[PDB]
């Protein structure tokens, strides 16, 4: 698995490979990692799949309650400190997972949340077996300046050299775009193998 | 226990919470070509209350609202749990296919509320309006845990002046304008003799759409 | 505690409840050859209403269905009881063998609330009607949680005149048809003077089959 | 709570409830040699009623059957509560060796319910009868839990006049023909007045035996 | 509550319980050489009932035996509890001391049940006799909890006459013969008016013997 | 139970529970350009009470405050509630951001105490005030749960008053010392008679600011 | 322990050797492991002796229960699914035994159960140490078309040769045949000795 | 155990074969691993038997009781949810099962369900130990564009080859054909038999 | 330990030995391990001290208040029944225990129980750690057509031999005999002693 979120001046992007390992070999080539979980929040996952599915449902209908209840979106760190508590109450008997949560309510934000509840906000972060081969990536390439173009591209550089090291990820990359003036905007397939082909990683 | 049956078998703490929900302000909603619309009075009272969160349509989900009447806290505790319950139809299947299904857990709750010494029946009627698989819905649900489906309904105390006029005016798959246009009159059939008609809450959500709250100019141009 | 005996002998307020079935609406069945047969009378209102989620007759299971009569808000706990329940015997053994059970399961929740304090017995009656493994069963059980099987049977207001009827000419192995002909009559019997008789809901099952609802094209043929 | 002590020290409660009985149908049952025998007066009603699952005679298991009288509900509750009291006996230690034991849990469970608020007393009287490693056995119950062994019994509507019958006639060591003749006699004495007697439940069983349910057509020809 | 205080300090619900116990039958316990005894009148009622299972003098162990007046539901609820009372006492230490011990737990269970609503107390008197370490006891207890220990004590409708009749007859050490001859006299006595007196139960115990229980011809042998 | 519906629907224990809160001291709020402010009146009673711990206005944190009238007691109890909860969203989730969600769980607290027998209805009327992620907030809650957001409110005895003297002179927007001025008028306004008007309790908050508790000096530079 | 019960044309046969080891010796050489539980089904035990007796109680309890409540007896595979259930319901403290029911509704039926609750008809099975070698006896002998004298003899023959290679098995065999017409018949020991003599296994 | 299930045009295919092993050896040939829980839905099991027909039953009482009270069919990513969270919720106490749902709502779907509540969604998919055999199958042979026919001699030669090497797997294998306009469909053993003759595969 | 019971025409005999060992050496040479529990029941204790200890006071009290609530004996087979029941209900924390219950009711019996509830019927029986070299002498010597007092010399050289073998064994031998006409009779010492010189055991 190979999970990534940057930040940009008024932006965040999120992206996922999309290979399921499961009864040790590639059973699905087509999995779902990046989950929309609120009007202008995103969320990755990494570890065991079926306690992120039951997680991505909990933060749906949480945040969703919170919105109704006092008609505004739950702010981003927020969202963090609640996932934070509901995994420390549970450290002992531990929901296996990595996560990264992003959005924008004033600002960009991406937070990472391990397994015990430690929550960690970060300019970039990445998670799953091929973070190492990202982080390596984004510490060569990576500018606080870049325009949203040259970070599509960048999230996608780093995520074909992890599949190409990394053998639990692998697939399709899905990428994500989060702004105030659209929203939650996930890119078509199409302009995403269009990219991989511009950026000569066939 | 305080429900028991009278010697004509009726429950005369129900029939009395039903005299509450006779006091409370008058609301109403139809069925349109594909959608469903809701129409609450706000009656002003004073310049110094903040007519903003007066809010009287509550959204239980984006696709389902509700308009209560009667005892406002009860109302509040029941709309509520509904909210609560839609998120567990939710998290368990992934999705809400039948509306009725919600509304029968609000009723059963209110049901109970009838049936056990101790405690008080909801003096409150609900009416719930939205879209699910089966397309656009409307119901309402009285203290005693009664669930009718209509197309157009009202509750409320200008309740029977408003039914009367929908018995004689409504139609069927008229467009959302038109249908908006015959709700204000039957709304403003019920009005105290003489009263002007001051700008009321509507929302309206169709096939495909999430809710929508009608903005005040909007409404202002209907009156 | 609310329901005690009385001097002679008697709990009122199971007398009072069964006041409260009286003013249900009339609903009835009977057994033809090979199968049985539910009518429930959908007396007609308001044009503004939803006429086609009334649903008189309920199916409990896909060879048994229950029609109910008396506090409608009470009989929608009852008949959501009777589904969990025939599930869990599902469950349990595989197979539901004998419909009586199921229904004692039902009239023995009634009687629990008919001897503990703190809570009212139940304004219901039902009549449950399906095929097991002995055959077409045919079954009614009042607030007090008395079981009585019967070849014919009738609940709610006109239940002493459909049961009159139902006296003198009912008969027995009747084919499907001309058993659906008796049972409109026994139906039109009971009607308030020269009152019309509106589409009523029509269910019946065959030995080997699944229950059948009766279509309104069906029931039209019948009037 | 409700049953309480009387200034003549009288519980008014467990009194009526004995009216309640009162009002059940008339049941009896003699010992015979090397066996005992239930009667049960199954009066008809209606054309429309199943008889084939009236069923006065319960069987609490091979060896031991009981017949109740009063309020139908609640003794179809003790009944229940019998049969799985006796099948825990037989888990424990593999066997049901004295019958009295059985019968007192049950009369147990019904004193419970005169003694404590929140609850209403059982309005049953029940007699037991069967063969235990001691032999023949016949007890009755009554809804203040009072036990008594007979050589024969009666309850119901009918029992002072079917045991004074008995008080004057009662044979023992009497052949299982003749025993239920005599019972006949005893069951048309009580018979309001010229009102013909119609086929009685028959049930009867023998040392070295399981029970036994007399056919329609034996009953027959006891007429 | 229902046992509470009246104005002159006087708890009504136990004083009515006490009324019940006056209308039990009469028993009477008293001490001999070296011994207890204890004599219950067996009043017959009717031949159809089985005189053998009457058992008015209970063993609680082989020690140990009661005799109770009141009512026979609540008796049996108490004679059940001293016997699990003493069975836990040998499970603990192995033997039974002090009958004493065993009085004081059953009249701690009914001093219970006259403090604490939701409650009526028991309508019951018991007379408990038997040896232990210190030698041959004699006990009553009273619905209230109130314990006594005498030489010679009787309960139920007719212990006025009884103790009286002892009150000046009566004489310590005397022989088991002579001692059930004096017994008889003053059950006798309490007879209503000219009533002849049935064969009673009879029951003794002397120091390092068991319980005996009279046979019917020995106890014929006294009238 | 004793908050049950009354014929006409009106719940009487939460009537007198209002009648209750008619008692208390006068307090009052009102928003102003960028904030909201609270004044409570301060009636000396004796010299003998210490008059610095009567902080009439309580923080709930750095950011809400409240005023309470009516049952002095009950008040404590439901402010400590509100602190408490106040702190467990913070825990939950990092920050408060609609005072309005604080209110409602106060409210949803005392609605609890109206609908359930065993307990009585808390006889307090609360304001809460404070700055959130929306802004300025102002808020009211009676003792059946109901709630309100106001540009300007009061409660206590002189709440009609001081609501009338609103009703005429109030203004949006005003700094706050002219805000300050006119909330003295109007508690003057409601002043016994000719009574004089002792220093009361003075309270504000601006955006981006924490309260701000006016001291002594500054309150005797407005009368 | 040797176990075992086929499935005929109208009837079904079952039968069982009677060796009980405790305290790892021949302790009883007479012990009871085939048991009648209802008018028409039988069953048979093998594994933990005090489990498995607990359990016949169990069953000839419900089953008595059942009789009465619904006035017929609980169908063969209704008596499996609810062993199952019970099972299963405590299988992380289970019940050490394997089980075989069978009998007669509508037609002859025999399931094999597990000490997890995993239920399987089959037309003929075989519990205990001794089992594999009645397979074999049966793979090579059995045949559906057999009438029910054949079929005593041929259950009588596979567990003679268990009870020779099987140290765990011995004892007298003990058979019992199940039919509507007939019910549940405990055939009398004089018959399977004079069987066994036939049969030429002394 | 050898289970798979595939999606064409309109319809969905599930198969299996029919060897059980209990007591470490082949005792049941003819066991049953395939089943209808719905109108439109059916379900396939590995893993332990006693948990897998557990949860069989429950599956058919919760889809028929939300028939009945909701008017419509319960969809077949509901019911992969639903399940899902049911095993997740006793992960450290967990159903030791692999299962395959499959249907029609208004497209056909097959979704993956492991023991931890992981729910995946895919075009084909194969559980137990033959399952590795079968994805070399699919993974060659297989095509969207295959009518029902095809598909169909396709799931056969699958299983055919796992029982060839998978020595847990053999028995007759079952097939049933999920459609709209004719329903759940167990196609009778004849037409199995004689496409088996028909491939080749003896 | 040794303790044995046999069955004759119309009696039971039960008979032990006296050595409890405790702290890994010979403490007490004169404890009790044979116990009247019933008018015409018996029963020995093997194992844990302390268990079986309990059991005997629970018994005992069980069976006196059965008599009087019934007015009869407890039937043999109902007391052992009762015995299995309390024993497997705690088998996971278990009275580690070996019994045997010997009595009179209509015919002699003789019952074995283990820790785990197993229970079983023999016409004889024997217990701790000396009952190997016991059956050897049983299986030798005993006939079901023995007198009374053969019986009698007949447990009392079997325990004489475990004595000479089974270290954990020794002191005076208890006999009792049980019969309907005279009930449970505890055979004084002297007649053991006596019995011990005739038989030429010293």
């Amino acid at each position: 698995t190979t999970t990534v979120g940057i930040t940009l001046k008024d932006a965040v992007i999120m992206a996922t490979e999309r290979r399921v390992t499961m009864e040790n070999f590639i059973m699905h080539k087509n999995g779902k990692k990046l989950f929309q979980i609120d009007t202008y929040t995103g969320m990755t996952i990494a570890g065991l799949v079926g306690d992120a599915q039951v997680l991505v449902r909990y933060m749906k209908a949480e945040l969703e309650l919170y919105r109704l209840q006092r008609r505004v979106n739950m702010p981003i760190e927020a969202v963090a400190t609640l996932l934070s508590n509901m995994l420390n109450q549970v450290k002992y008997m531990p929901y296996m997972v990595q996560l990264l949560v992003g959005g924008i309510d004033t600002a960009p934000h991406v937070f990472s949340i391990d397994a015990a509840g430690g929550s960690v906000e970060d300019i970039y972060a990445s998670t799953g077996s091929g973070s190492p081969f990202v982080y390596g990536v984004l510490e060569s390439q990576y500018s606080e300046k870049m325009t949203v173009d040259e970070g599509v591209d960048l999230v996608i550089r780093a995520i074909s050299a992890a599949k190409q090291r990394d053998s639990a990820s692998g697939g399709m990359i899905d990428v994500a775009v989060i702004t105030r003036k659209d929203g939650y905007v996930q890119l078509p397939t199409d302009q995403i193998e269009s990219r991989i082909r511009k950026l000569g990683l066939i | 226990a305080i429900t028991v049956f009278s010697p004509d078998g009726r429950l005369f703490q129900v029939e009395y919470a039903r005299e509450a929900v006779k006091k409370g302000s008058t609301a109403l909603g139809m069925k349109f070509a594909n959608g469903v619309l809701l129409i609450s009075d706000k009656k002003v009272r004073s310049r110094l209350i903040e007519q903003n969160s007066i809010e009287k349509i509550q959204l239980i989900d984006d696709y389902v609202a509700a308009v209560t009447s009667g005892l406002v806290a009860d109302a509040r505790v029941l709309v509520d749990f509904a909210r609560i319950s839609a998120q567990q139809e939710k998290v368990t299947y992934g999705s809400l296919v039948n509306i009725e299904n919600l509304v029968k857990r609000v009723a059963d709750q209110m049901q109970q509320y009838t049936q056990y010494g101790g405690v008080r029946p909801y003096g409150v009627s609900l009416i719930f309006a939205g879209i699910d698989q089966i397309g656009p819905r409307l119901f309402d649900c009285d203290p005693a845990g009664t669930i009718n489906e209509y197309k157009a309904t009202a509750i409320g105390s200008g309740k029977d002046a408003v039914v009367s006029f929908l018995e004689r005016e409504y139609k069927e798959n008229l467009p959302e304008k038109e249908a908006v246009t015959l709700g204000i009159k039957a709304l403003k059939s019920s009005l105290e003799e003489g009263e002007e008609l001051k700008a009321p809450e509507i929302a309206s959500i169709t096939v495909g759409n999430k809710y929508r709250i009608y903005d005040q100019e909007e409404v202002k141009k209907f009156l």
